[PDB]
């Protein structure tokens, strides 16, 4: 007896819809019926329908109850989530699709959409990759679920209709730890501090490991005192990364009035047409404005829209910019260049720019 | 009202997390009234109030979590304490539990229902579906309910193990692959489970100088963001001809401008459309996928399949954010995946020896050089590894590459060899 | 032969340097045996002897020289001493004098004959036309002969001063620019001469952290390699439209494939040609020069002329090679060039103050940052300074951009802000 | 009186040809008549022909006297040098060009050529910019003058006619200081060492300032040895760059059997068509083998010809590589890729790659 361990997650193969199990690894072609429903013929011609739905990621167990009950109807009791946190469903009867849509709409209240098709070339907004934020995180400069809800309020109409010329992902990290693909997305929200730490010297003297704290700082901004036994900080050197707060309890840098979000732009992870790209900062700072965060959400469309309008079919944001240049962009999206946006992050090496950060090469 | 700011977000068309929280509030509290076995029916209101202060306060109300484990494991539990501890007693210890999701995030209802069973009984009722790394998140329970919950989890008809955290192997993730994609060059879902089982000890009991993340993509679309998120991203690919069917490709040309939308959009000009034939020169193709994305029915990934390994993918700290770079151009993806494992094992042998405390694999490669990295894995250098040869003449040469000379003997003589 | 390895390089079509050394040897030896005042009849013969040994040993026989120079200058004269002084006394000292070329290397014969008279008399009789920065190299003389060489230099009909060397302003150089070239955007030769004259003191008398170089090109073809081989590249440009003559464009069209060789090659797609009319979208033009290069009878740089300043270029040491980057997108170039000089002087004051021993301007800017760089030259950040904005959010902010808060207040009172 | 100082250079304007002085900045057009002969027509109708000649750069004053005798007779007393060290005479009477050309080859032996014509797209190879080598310098890995002679013999055909489809610059540095624009050249030859220095403590103690010697090492492979008032070198870190020997004569690292040349490609200075680029090493090392350097010459020759044979009009080496990629480059050129070519020079900042190293930008 005595508590079993190391048994791993369940075997996936057991928990696949029966049509999906039989036709595993043997499919002909995919097809997007409308906003939200993707059809998929087998090789035999077994027809399955993946029907996508946005979730607020965080969920009550009673929201998990309801979906299951919805699933036990339309999808033989089977379902999955997606990489961008969307719930999926497997209807085998095509005349039973539209019904399902409402059932979800009424009960837990999830929309239908989150898809996009390269074929016709009509892309649309998927969900935003985010995380715990003020709900459960001790190092956020911003809140995720909140800054999400707002963005998908103003850009709702986008999730449930294929109106964008090319794939756009928006994403959010709540501090510069940058959990998730915030470093490589089409439009990114990043929590940043703006204030140096006022060290709790009486909290360091007991809790922390100083040499491992001091060395953790990217710019050598941290040096120890031997007396004393308390870290000093050169303000001429801290760019407020908040990493030493991740290390050491009493290195706090929360300014409620100055912590906020930067807007990155230009990221990309896929290979199609052009090689992947790390996002680029375009708006240096916008404030936390609970609960509706109007500055941020406005700038997200003072950015998405200016691209949306001007872009060709398939041309994502960084692909737009290589065509027009960073000159035009900044004028077109109504933005300001400041010296804040000349990269000055000294430690990263030139030699990485010469490595193949891509699967794109010839045999 | 009690939660003025948080209630305004209960308005709108996107589904609210607040009516997810409030549903968790009033239905967990119903169970307690109804006489159901629930250890923390308090966890979810206290979570709403604390967040109310945080909205007005515009800052967090969680302080550093102290190491709280589950017996046997060191990895799996992110402990979190609350600074408004006495203001809201129910959230003194609101620890997350990362539970290993089945690869591809596929579930039967039973699986989810039994999972809803335990977290109701032993937690706050709040979950994440899904976490960024891929784990099902159980958001907030006390330190005394960690071990009983994991016991019930190992006692469900459909059992779920704890996932990863700390300086360990995290929970590997995989795109839907062969299950639902026809682009998949290999069975992402099976190699996910396998690796997840093979290195259970590596996942549960942190032994490394830092974290290590693997993800698996079935074709260069990188649908689980693996080259931005994982240190070691298996990104499926092929070596021979992209299979074309000129029937469907005709059909397409009835309505789809292939010239402006395909031919001209290919980054190397390999693909041409004649009006009748589609020629691919696979010699100048780069497997960008765009041409199979544009014609799903009529174009498939080549017969000879495998993967490209990208090393170093990681977020900013310390020395800058990374998109994984070419480590092994092609490795074959074959049960039991011994070649894939030989690389990882070799890497960790090397990374456990040479890594500084808190040093991601990518930074050490930068620190140690690719020659040493390739030495470890036993791979030769390949032009494909780089976007261009180095732009300076400052090369290291190995002892055994030099012509023997008076000078080298001088070096040997002083023991500077 | 006395010099059998060098004799081999008397063979082959290309003119032989060995022939130049030998010629000097014979005729310096003839002049001096036939009565002429020649102080070093054997200079050239010693150097070829030493150069033969170097070829046989595959290594230098020069060594770290000593400091040396003319009375009044602390640069322009490189001491070199031979490690074979014993065997070949005539090369025991063999210093170089760097003599300041005329703008764009333009000579009359009388000017050249003066130098030849003066060098024959006091030195080896060997030269470089030209040193890489621009200077005439007097190649080989003893310490005793330096100042008397200079006195004669100063006294000729057409006199030549010493160039630069050391941690000074070096001898600036220019492309031919308006003396011969119809693409020129400013007077390269005039500017260069005037900067040389304005800063004789900074040039003759090393004062700075390390060396500084200015080079002037009349358009972006940049035919003096300024962005790679000067710290301050002044590269001419325009703001308005490219002037186009259509009669002239048509005459190209009868024979030149303009579509392929002009239209397709434009980096920015800004130039159309339909069969009867050429159409440059000047808003999309980058002034790469290709279209004008191809069609010089038909297209000229536009009327609003000036220069982009390119900053920092250098060979690798210590922190890597640089092709200078946009410091000032456009500055007017017009006599007396007060605008350029104010940027130079501000930089020099700054660099003199903050630079490390043997740190280059480009490197200093890499250490202190561009905002400080820009504040120094009193100019504003401009998107044209970057090829891309930052790939990380770790930005510094000014104390004045910062919002008033309890925090800001609490750190003023801590001695930190 | 007292010795005259600070009078600088003779004013260029006093030394120009009269026709050049009058048409100063008043030009209609240039036109490449034939190899080494450029016709320049002023707005005044004055025609002048600039005639170009190869030189060994190292000149005998007796040669310069020969050039002067020649300038008097054909060019009214005037001539110039070029920024690549070729020499140029000015002729007004076009029935005289060929006499000049023939008198110059005759008397001093310098070949007319070094020109190119973008209009027709037919290019010649010009002079090799090089430095002092064993002729004068104390820090060289290779000889400048011998390599330049041995290379030019072999490519002579290309200095006298327009046999190339695009510009190709060959440049040479005797060591890694470069002393030229080698680092931005289609084909660069760069001497290197492959052996770390042996500290001669006694010469170090006598002649070397330690702290500055130490801070001159880019890898940090030098440390001060306090109790022995000298410098310790960590070999695992040294890449034989030589800098420390420039700094300190106690630190020499010459090895005649192991010093040799890197071959680099793909540098570009002009903006025409494509941005400037630094050279990239493609052959790690070749021996010195005076007086002819056959191995090194063989590879320069093999690189040029692969490019020339497959290059489109105007397409310079880096613009060739831009089209075909490096995989096909190494194949076609028949070079080998090894781990030496993977950049590992760590001190250079990533952020320099984000800077606009060029004059190309929209207004
Ligand atoms: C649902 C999901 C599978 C999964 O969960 O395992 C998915 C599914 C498909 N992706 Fe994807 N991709 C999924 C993650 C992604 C994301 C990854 C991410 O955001 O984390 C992108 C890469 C993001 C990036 O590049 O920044 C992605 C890269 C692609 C590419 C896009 C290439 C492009 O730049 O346009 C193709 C697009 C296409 O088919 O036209 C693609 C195509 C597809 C196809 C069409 C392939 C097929 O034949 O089935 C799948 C149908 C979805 C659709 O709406 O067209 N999928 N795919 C993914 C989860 C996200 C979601 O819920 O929407
Ligand atoms: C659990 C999760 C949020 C969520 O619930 O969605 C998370 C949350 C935390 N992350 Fe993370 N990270 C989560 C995925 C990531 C990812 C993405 C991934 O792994 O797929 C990254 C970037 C990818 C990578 O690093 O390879 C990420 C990069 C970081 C950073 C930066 C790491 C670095 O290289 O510098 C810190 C690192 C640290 O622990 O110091 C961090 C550390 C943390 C800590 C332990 C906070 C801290 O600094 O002490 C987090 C505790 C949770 C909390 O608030 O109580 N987290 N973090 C994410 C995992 C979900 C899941 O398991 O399903
Ligand atoms: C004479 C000289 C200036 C001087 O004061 O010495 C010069 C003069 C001209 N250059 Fe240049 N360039 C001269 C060195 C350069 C160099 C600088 C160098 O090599 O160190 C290059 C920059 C190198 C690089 O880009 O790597 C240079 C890049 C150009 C460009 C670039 C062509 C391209 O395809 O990128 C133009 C365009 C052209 O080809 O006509 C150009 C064109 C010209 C034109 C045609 C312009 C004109 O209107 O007359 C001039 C005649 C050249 C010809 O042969 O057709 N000149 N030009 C240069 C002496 C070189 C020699 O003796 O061989
Ligand atoms: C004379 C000249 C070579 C030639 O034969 O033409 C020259 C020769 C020497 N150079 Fe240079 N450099 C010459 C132009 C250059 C250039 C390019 C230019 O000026 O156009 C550069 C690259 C741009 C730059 O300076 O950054 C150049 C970059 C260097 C480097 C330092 C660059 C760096 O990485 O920071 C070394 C080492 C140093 O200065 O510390 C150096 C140092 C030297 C030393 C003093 C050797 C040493 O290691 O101490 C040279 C002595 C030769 C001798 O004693 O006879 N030389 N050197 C060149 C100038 C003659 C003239 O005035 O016209
Ligand atoms: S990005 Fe920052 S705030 Fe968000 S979950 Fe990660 S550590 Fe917490
Ligand atoms: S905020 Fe960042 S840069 Fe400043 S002391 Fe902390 S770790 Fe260093
Ligand atoms: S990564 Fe490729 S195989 Fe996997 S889900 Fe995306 S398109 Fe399909
Ligand atoms: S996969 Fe991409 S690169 Fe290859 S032929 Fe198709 S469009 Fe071209
Ligand atoms: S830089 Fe421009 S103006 Fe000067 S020679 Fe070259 S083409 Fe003529
Ligand atoms: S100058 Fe260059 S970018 Fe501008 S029109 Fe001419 S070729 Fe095009
Ligand atoms: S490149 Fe090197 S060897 Fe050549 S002259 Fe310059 S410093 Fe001396
Ligand atoms: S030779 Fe170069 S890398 Fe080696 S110790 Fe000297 S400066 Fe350092
Ligand atoms: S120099």
């Amino acid at each position: 007896e005595g508590v079993k361990t190391d048994f791993g997650p369940p075997y996936f193969r057991d928990l696949l819809h029966p049509v999906i199990a039989k036709n595993y690894g043997k499919w002909k072609y995919h097809e997007v019926v409308k906003p939200g429903v993707i059809k998929r013929v087998a090789e035999s011609g077994d027809v399955i329908y993946v029907v996508r739905f946005g979730t607020p990621r965080l969920l009550s167990i009673y929201t998990v109850r309801e979906l299951c009950d919805i699933a036990d109807k339309y999808s033989d009791g089977y379902l999955r989530w997606t990489s961008r946190n969307n719930v999926e469903f497997f209807v085998t009867d095509e005349s039973k699709i539209d019904d399902l849509i409402n059932e979800v709409q009424e009960r837990v209240g999830f929309p239908c959409g989150g898809t996009w098709d390269a074929v016709k070339g009509e892309y649309g907004l998927s969900n935003i990759v985010h995380t715990q934020g003020w709900i459960h995180c001790h190092t956020p400069a911003i809140d995720a679920s909140g800054i999400v809800k707002a963005v998908m309020d103003e850009l709702y109409e986008y999730f449930t209709d294929h109106k964008l010329p090319a794939m756009c992902r928006i994403s959010l990290a709540c501090c510069a730890n940058m959990c998730g693909a915030v470093h490589a997305s089409d439009i990114a929200i990043v929590g940043i501090h703006r204030t140096p730490p006022i060290p709790n010297d009486e909290a360091i003297r007991k809790t922390c490991e100083i040499p491992s704290t001091v060395a953790a700082c990217p710019t050598g901004a941290l040096k120890p005192d031997m007396k004393n036994k308390t870290i000093k900080v050169d303000v001429e050197k801290c760019m407020y990364c908040g990493n030493c707060y991740t290390m050491c309890p009493g290195m706090p840098l929360f300014d409620p009035e100055n912590d906020g979000a930067a807007i990155m732009v230009g990221g990309k992870l896929s290979e199609a047409r052009r090689m992947p790209e790390l996002s680029k900062v375009v708006v240096p700072w916008v404030p936390n404005e609970p609960p509706r965060w109007p500055t941020l959400v406005k700038y997200v469309k003072q950015i998405l829209e200016a691209w949306a309008a001007n872009a060709n079919k398939h041309e994502r944001l960084i692909e737009w910019v290589d065509r027009i240049g960073w000159e035009r962009f900044f004028e077109l999206t109504g933005l300001e260049f400041t010296q804040h946006l000349i990269d000055d992050y000294r430690i990263t090496p030139y030699f990485y720019s010469e490595f193949r950060a891509s699967t794109q090469f010839k045999w | 009202s009690e939660t003025p700011l948080l209630d305004e977000l209960e308005k709108g068309p996107w589904p609210s997390f607040v009516k997810e929280i409030k549903k968790t509030a009033e239905l967990m509290e119903k169970a307690a009234a109804e006489g159901k076995d629930v250890k923390m029916p308090k966890g979810a209101r206290g979570l709403l109030k604390q967040l109310e202060i945080s909205y007005k306060d515009k800052k967090t109300h969680w302080k550093h979590g102290g190491i709280v484990s589950v017996v046997g494991y060191g990895g799996g539990v992110i402990g979190r304490y609350s600074d408004l501890g006495e203001q809201i007693p129910e959230v003194e210890h609101f620890h997350t539990m990362r539970i290993n999701q089945p690869s591809g995030w596929f579930y039967s209802t039973k699986a989810l229902r039994g999972l809803c069973d335990v977290w109701e009984k032993w937690g706050s009722g709040l979950t994440n579906f899904h976490g960024s790394t891929g784990d099902i998140i159980f958001l907030g329970t006390r330190s005394e309910y960690l071990q009983p919950c994991f016991e019930d989890l190992g006692n469900l008809e459909i059992p779920f193990d704890i996932g990863g955290s700390g300086s360990d192997l995290r929970t590997p993730s995989a795109c839907m692959g062969p299950a639902l994609c026809e682009f998949a060059c290999y069975d992402t879902l099976e190699l996910c489970y396998d690796l997840t089982m093979t290195y259970q000890d590596e996942l549960h009991r942190p032994m490394w100088p830092y974290k290590f993340k693997i993800k698996c993509a079935g074709c260069p679309n990188d649908c689980v963001a693996s080259k931005a998120r994982s240190d070691f991203a298996i990104i499926g690919t092929w070596k021979d001809d992209i299979k074309v069917d000129q029937e469907a490709v005709k059909e397409y040309a009835s309505w789809m401008d292939i010239e402006n939308e395909v031919v001209k959009l290919c980054p190397t000009g390999a693909i041409k459309w004649d009006g009748k034939e589609l020629t691919i020169d696979n010699r100048e193709c780069v497997r960008c996928m765009h041409c199979i994305n544009k014609m799903p029915k009529a174009l498939k990934p080549g017969d000879e399949r495998g993967a490209t390994i990208l090393i170093g993918g990681k977020a900013p700290f310390v020395e800058g954010a990374v998109i994984g770079w070419v480590a092994v151009p092609f490795v074959e993806v074959e049960k039991p995946y011994d070649e894939i494992k030989e690389i990882l094992e070799a890497i960790w042998d090397w990374w456990d020896e040479e890594g500084k405390f808190r040093e991601r694999i990518g930074e050490l490669i930068w620190r140690k050089g690719m020659r040493e990295f390739l030495k470890v894995i036993g791979r030769e250098a390949d032009v494909r590894m780089v976007k261009a040869p180095r732009n300076n003449p400052f090369m290291f040469f190995e002892k055994d590459e030099l012509k023997p000379s008076a000078y080298t003997e001088e070096l040997k003589k002083r023991g500077m060899w």
